[PDB]
């Protein structure tokens, strides 16, 4: 599981 | 005061610092931030063997993010960014470039380690309970309350990471969530019990 930062 | 030291010792068995040069005080200074963390997640995430590793340079740059080369992050379709240029990232492991921690750089998260630490917290720890049906619910009522609504309004594990930041990050940010987002306020004040 790979999640962002906030754009 | 005692319990921060001892999250910061939790801390010391999870944070990997990088090889080489790098800023060593702002690396403390993010490891400081994380220690606001409830030391219940923290000995979770240190009992899971989740490391925290900081990085002087791009996350593609290491071995086990180069697949992530040119691949654009879920939500961040028309930035023309892609993993590359970006500062951080959590779930099953957690990577944060030192140096890019507040809103603005290279991201528009309240804070770049505690929401990628926030989402390892929700992925290892809690099993993915921001989709869980609790928190849909949730997610549904307030998940477009704290702005950027075409990311934290439309994947409800971002909006639990990017909530999650907000009640640890400070005592201003905690008093925000909490007038904007009442019911997952009190959702992470469960949690944390
Ligand atoms: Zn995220």
């Amino acid at each position: 599981e790979v999640a962002p930062p906030v754009p | 005061s005692t319990t921060i030291q001892q999250n910061k010792d939790t801390l010391s068995q999870i944070v990997v610092f990088p090889t080489g040069n790098y800023d060593k005080n702002e690396a403390n200074a993010m490891v400081n931030r994380l220690a606001n963390i409830d030391g219940k997640y923290l000995n979770a995430l240190k009992q899971n063997n989740l490391k925290i590793k900081l990085l002087s340079g791009k996350l593609t740059d290491e071995k086990e993010y180069a697949y992530l080369k040119g691949v654009v992050p879920k939500g961040w379709e028309g930035t023309g960014k892609t993993w590359d240029d970006v500062p951080g990232l959590g779930g099953s492991t957690v990577a944060l470039r030192i140096g890019f921690s507040n809103k603005g750089k290279g991201h528009d998260a309240i804070n770049l380690e505690l929401h990628a630490t926030a989402h390892a917290i929700d992925h290892i720890v809690l099993n993915d309970i921001s989709k869980s049906a609790q928190f849909k619910q949730i997610f549904a009522k307030e998940g477009r309350s704290l702005g950027n609504v075409n990311f934290l309004g439309v994947y409800p594990e971002e909006f639990f990471a990017e909530s999650f930041a907000y009640y640890y990050l400070n005592q201003d940010t905690n008093s925000k969530l909490k007038s904007a987002c009442p019911q997952t306020y009190s959702f992470l004040q469960n949690l944390a019990k």
